[PDB]
């Protein structure tokens, strides 16, 4: 019954500000930077590095200002903020894919619009 | 408001059953239950 | 009445017997209750 | 319950159903409260009337 | 309403039994039907005739016209009433869940979902192991054959329409004739 | 969806901790049994960063303990049905493809994998590949999948996905 395809969130997710794999990745070392100082503390948990070893092997962007801009990129757009985080961790390249990835954005804008942001993404993403 | 014109019986009660004559109909639990099922 | 009053009588040209009808005869026991005819039309709408 | 289920599972004469629906009404009005006037009391042992639920918290 | 007595010819055939049907045959003529005449004619029992009449009264099949001497006339518009409710109950028993192929352990006859045995799924054996006993799981087995019931009901409940087509059609065409 | 939400909790202190450094002792005891132990109703608690305020410690009658309510902001992950995600394959089997997203487990049934990528048990690493072998998805491969359904039990989360949808496969 609880599906994000039909966009059913619990009413507790009104102030649920989100983030993607890189901002998670940023503070994950700061928690490791917390384990550097504040001695006389025991070992870490298991899920802490289990997620850290996972989402550090793959990233969505490269550095701070790469995201500090992409959040200002979607800033002026008429968006649900749930929309930004879904494709921020998708990296699509064709507009109908993105609308095949989203059961909800067929009927919002022109197809090339999100493709242009997809172009804006693939223009800022430094592939190697 | 509500629309109807019929009468209501004088519902008696006997032991474990209840009668009603305006035609003495002994009421059923399913009947009065469906009656109750519609009160707003 | 067991073996008392009798009417030998003849009529036939084929018919159907429904097992689900036997359940339905017993799943439609409402008798007096009213407000059912309108419900049938609402379920077909 | 089990004997009425099969008896109106096959379409009985619609007259044994009155005198057994009164039996069910009596039996279920026997468990909760027995000290209601009328309603001839039920018994199992040596003249022991039933100790109904409302009778259990006197 | 000669073809209204034809839907009637087909329901008596289709439903009510000889004892009922013989009485229902008399109901054919809606001119005059007394209680003494119907008793003497049917050669039935009086208590039993009263039971059938009471049963027909339950159908609201007849409008008891008092003098006291009686008269009896058709009320059933419940041909749809049997239909809408029976179709609902059969579609409930028909509409199944899903493949619902939960693992089931044949030794302890315990029931699992595809999800239940997934946590159990044992990577060293490439198959699903039951919880408290490592015996391999099986199909939901018998459990609920609601899928076989769906198929059966569909053949059986919709297979009685052809033999009812004569009346389903007469009623429809007769109702149109009645206006 | 990684969310940054605010929730609260209460801590029972044993009377041997009172005295100086009482307040910080509530802090260390907060980190342990709140993070790294994920629940089912709110999602996955990964890490906390700020603790807003500590209420007043109500001494309950008898049994010594004093309860202090606390308010904190913790980043939480809670995936939803219909969500599309990149995952890593952990095990390949004939019934399907096992992938894993962070601490969460994920099952991809074979019927929900395009027929072009047929299962290959013949390869020493079990895998999924095109007949032309244009791609060979196996263990520890990075793929994108669509959540068909999600689960939350005691502390472990699972989801189920499909590769049949467009724009899916290796990433
Ligand atoms: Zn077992």
């Amino acid at each position: 019954e609880e599906d994000a395809s039909q966009l059913i969130f619990p009413k507790e997710f009104e102030t649920a500000e989100t983030l993607l794999n890189s901002e998670v990745h940023m503070l994950l070392e700061h928690r490791k930077q917390q384990n550097e100082s504040a001695e006389d503390e025991q070992e870490l948990s298991e899920v802490f590095m289990k997620t850290l070893n996972y989402t550090a092997r793959f990233s969505r962007f490269k550095n701070r200002e790469t995201i500090a801009s992409v959040r200002s990129l979607l800033l002026q757009k008429k968006l649900h903020k749930f929309e930004l985080a879904c494709l921020a961790n998708l990296c699509p390249e064709t507009a109908e894919e993105s609308k095949a990835l989203i059961p909800s954005l067929e009927g919002r804008f022109e197809d090339e619009e999100l493709q242009q942001i997809l172009d804006d993404i693939q223009t800022k993403r430094s592939f190697q | 408001h509500g629309g109807c014109g019929r009468y209501q019986p004088r519902i008696r009660r006997s032991g474990l059953e209840l009668y009603a004559e305006w035609k003495k109909i002994l009421l059923s639990p399913e009947r009065v239950h469906e009656i109750f099922k519609r009160i707003s | 009445p067991d073996k008392k009053k009798i009417l030998f009588f003849n009529d036939k040209s084929c018919q159907f017997s429904v097992d689900e009808e036997f359940q339905k005869l017993w799943r439609s026991v409402t008798v007096d209750s009213m407000d059912e005819e309108k419900i049938e039309e609402y379920l077909k709408r | 319950n089990n004997q009425l289920r099969r008896n109106e599972q096959n379409g009985a004469a619609a007259h044994v159903i009155a005198e057994d629906v009164k039996l069910l009404q009596f039996h279920v009005a026997t468990m909760v409260d027995n000290e209601l006037p009328g309603l001839p009391r039920a018994m199992q042992k040596s003249g022991r009337p039933l100790k109904s639920l409302k009778q259990r918290l006197k | 309403p000669a073809a209204l007595k034809r839907l009637a010819k087909y329901v008596i055939r289709g439903f009510y039994g000889i004892e009922h049907a013989l009485a229902l045959d008399i109901l054919i003529r809606n001119s005059c039907v007394k209680e003494e005449d119907m008793l003497e004619l049917l050669k039935f029992d009086r208590k039993q005739l009263r039971s059938v009449l009471n049963n027909l009264k339950g159908d609201k099949f007849i409008k008891c016209r008092m003098r006291y001497f009686i008269n009896y006339r058709t009320l059933v518009n419940v041909v749809k009433y049997k239909l809408d409710h029976m179709r609902r109950r059969i579609e409930t028993d028909e509409r199944d869940s899903t493949n619902r192929a939960s693992f089931k352990c044949p030794v302890c006859s315990s029931t699992f979902t595809d999800l239940e045995a997934n946590q159990l799924f044992d990577p060293m054996t490439g198959t699903f192991r039951c919880t408290f006993c490592h015996t391999e799981v099986e199909e939901d087995e018998s459990a609920m054959p609601k899928k076989d019931a769906r198929t059966l009901l569909a053949r059986f409940n919709e297979q009685i329409e052809p033999i009812y087509a004569l009346l389903r059609e007469t009623e429809d065409v007769n109702l149109a004739y009645e206006i | 969806m990684f969310y940054h939400i605010s929730l609260e909790h209460e801590i029972l202190l044993h009377p041997r901790y009172f005295g100086p450094n009482l307040l910080n002792t509530v802090k260390q005891k907060l980190f342990t049994e709140v993070e790294g132990t994920c629940t089912g109703k709110y999602g996955f608690v990964i890490a906390v960063t700020t603790i807003d305020n500590i209420g007043a410690g109500v001494i309950q009658p008898g049994r010594g303990f004093v309860l202090y309510p606390v308010k904190y902001k913790a980043i939480v992950f809670r995936p939803f049905k219909g969500e599309v995600v990149d995952a890593v394959v952990t095990q390949v089997n004939k019934v399907g493809l096992f992938t894993e997203i962070g601490p969460m487990s994920c099952f991809i049934s074979r019927h929900s994998i395009p027929s072009e990528m047929e299962f290959d048990p013949n390869s020493n690493p079990p895998c999924y590949k095109t007949m032309d072998e244009d791609i060979v998805i196996q263990q520890d491969d990075e793929i994108r999948l669509k959540i068909v359904g999600t689960r939350v039990d005691k502390n472990d989360i699972f989801a189920i996905g499909s590769l049949m949808d467009d724009y899916l496969g290796l990433v």
